[PDB]
């Protein structure tokens, strides 16, 4: 995370670390599923080792975490690894239910009228252990509050030469400031971009950290996140079909 | 910090990128490649 | 001498109480399941089970399965509303 500050205990109890050849993230749903990006779990399909999922800690290198393991991984069928960033979403079934506590609690899925809390300029929050402006992975879980960007502003920014056109779809949302600075960065992939439902006072996931410029926090680009509300039937059918 | 073929999707170590129209830029996924 | 459903199984993230009397597991006896408060909600039924003629503890909707204690999502320690 760029331009953020340290999480406190219990701020992001859904946040999970997924540690392998990469450092990446997800968000707990219920007690036995993790929501993440497809790109973050693709390369592991043919690995002998299950995904190493770590919950309940602020410190990246905590020896003190709650261990989970993948049992099954469901990558969206519309994800095409070698052709763009569309449909960047995946569900991980854990081998056992985790016991909930103040540091381990699932994020809510967006309700039907969640878009009312995800309007242009509404503030969402990205959290993670990814690259900070120190130039290293964060030792401590960080977060940043950033606004949802008008979808056509975001699309226009990623059409300005030399960016590759046609990268931003209807299944994505963008968050950040036009000036740059505050952003999600390498290592933050798969984390939940969350929003407050002020009627229930409960937090929900609107986005999954997906992609952006190679240089995070650059002016003229915005972090791009999978738009979770477009996947609710897919999510539901995976967690039923199971 | 990159050289690539315009429009293509390509790997930058563990990340997936789409190359810019100048061949000297890209947009990429946000994994931290431990290697 | 009478149908016996036996001691009921435990409810993960929950608890079970004998309502008819202590350790009473026989025909028409009543138990009550509950989930841990605040952080979980019970989903499928009201958790009142009866020892049925068929010898199974059976919910008020005729289900033999346990209730499910579902964690309450989206609770956070973050302050809101500018505080």
């Amino acid at each position: 995370i760029y331009g953020g500050q340290k999480a406190k205990p219990g701020d992001f109890p859904w946040q999970v670390l997924i540690l392998g050849g990469t450092t990446a993230a997800g968000a707990l749903l219920y007690d036995n599923w993790v929501l993440t990006a497809a790109h973050a779990v693709y390369e592991q399909k043919h690995d002998a080792s299950a995904l190493d999922i770590r919950m309940g800690t602020l410190k990246r290198l905590s020896p003190h975490y709650t261990q989970a393991w993948s049992e099954a991984v469901f990558i969206h069928e519309g994800y095409t690894h070698d052709a763009g960033f569309d449909n960047d979403i995946a569900l991980i079934k854990l081998n056992n239910k985790v016991v909930i506590n103040s540091n381990i609690t699932p994020i809510c899925l967006p309700r039907k009228e969640a878009e009312s809390f995800m309007r242009t300029d509404d503030i969402g929050t990205a959290s993670g252990w990814g690259l900070t402006q120190r130039g290293f992975l964060a030792r401590n879980l960080m977060y940043v509050d950033i606004p949802i960007v008008d979808h056509q502003k975001c699309t226009a920014a990623y059409e300005k030469p030399p960016y590759p056109r046609g990268s931003v779809t209807a299944n994505m949302l963008c968050a950040g400031l036009e000036s740059g600075g505050k952003d999600s960065c390498r290592g933050d992939s798969g984390g939940a971009l969350v929003f407050l439902d002020s009627e229930t006072e409960r937090w929900f996931v609107g986005g999954i950290v997906s992609w952006g410029s190679m240089n995070c926090g650059e002016a003229g680009q915005y972090g791009v996140y999978t738009k979770v509300i477009n996947y609710i039937p897919w999510i539901e059918n995976i967690i039923s079909d199971f | 910090e990159v050289t690539c073929e315009p429009g293509t999707t390509f790997k930058d170590k563990c990340n997936t990128c789409r190359c810019g129209s100048d061949g000297k830029s890209a947009v990429c996924t946000k994994l931290w490649c431990n290697q | 001498t009478i149908v016996d459903c036996g001691p009921p199984d435990d409810l993960p993230s929950g608890r079970v109480e004998y309502i008819t009397g202590p350790g009473v597991t026989t025909y028409k006896a009543v138990i009550q399941y509950s989930c841990e408060e605040t952080f979980y909600t019970m989903k499928v039924n009201d958790g009142k089970y009866v020892c049925d003629a068929d010898g199974f503890w059976t919910s008020s909707k005729g289900e033999k399965s346990l209730p499910v204690c579902e964690p309450v999502c989206g609770l956070s320690a973050r302050t809101t509303g500018g505080r």
